[PDB]
């Protein structure tokens, strides 16, 4: 089994918050229905960080996948939901191989990393 | 068209500068548009023009200069 791709992303939470405060439909664009349902239950500070982390993770994934977000892989092709313990797993994605995701944040930043392997 | 002016105005807001006299600048390579901006570009096109661009029709390499973006938008309209 070998590495197929890697991707990391560092996202400013205030850029996400600004798009959300402008009333643009960023959540519907970036999140799957299941992710959107989670986002909807959260208070604003948590909504910003969740939204930023998903954007970040899916950008990071697309870089591992090789193409960036676009015709080869879109936001709606990747789904990331926390476990009941709070652990994020790539529950849906296009790559035929293990996908590894990790996310961490402060009050101002979110950072994600993805590795894809091919067997 | 009002469409081309609106596309160029959206880009100016996103990048922070007037790109109407610079229609072939590679926005991503010069660091004035990034990923996030490219998503905001899609949201603005739908909000301001009613042109929804699904992400399946978006490839950075084909949307990476103002001239290309105007051409892509002009057609869909
Ligand atoms: P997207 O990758 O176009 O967005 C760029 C970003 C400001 C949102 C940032 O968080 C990122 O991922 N930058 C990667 C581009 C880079 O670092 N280039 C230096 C190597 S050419």
């Amino acid at each position: 089994m070998v590495i197929y791709g890697t991707g990391i992303d560092l996202t400013e939470l205030s850029r996400i918050e600004a798009i959300l405060a402008k009333g643009l439909r960023l959540p519907e664009k970036i999140l799957t229905p299941a992710e959107l349902a989670v986002f909807s239950r959260y208070p604003v500070k948590r909504q910003i960080e969740f939204m930023a982390g998903r954007f970040s993770a899916k950008e990071a994934y697309s870089k591992a996948y090789g193409t960036g977000i676009g015709a080869a892989v879109g936001f709606q092709d990747i789904e990331i939901l926390d476990n009941a313990q709070g652990k994020p797993e790539v529950t849906r994605h296009p790559f035929d191989g293990p996908a590894w995701i990790s996310i961490s944040h402060t009050d101002t930043l979110v950072m994600t990393q993805v590795i894809l392997e091919r067997g | 068209d009002d469409t081309k002016a609106t596309v160029l105005s959206i880009l100016a807001d996103l990048t922070g500068e007037d790109v109407s006299s610079n229609m072939d600048v590679n926005l991503f390579d010069e660091g004035i548009l990034d990923s996030m901006g490219s998503v905001q570009l899609l949201l603005e096109l739908q909000n301001q023009l009613g042109i929804e661009v699904p992400v399946s029709e978006f490839q950075r390499s084909e949307w990476d200069t103002p001239a290309k973006i105007v051409a892509k938008v002009e057609n869909l309209q």
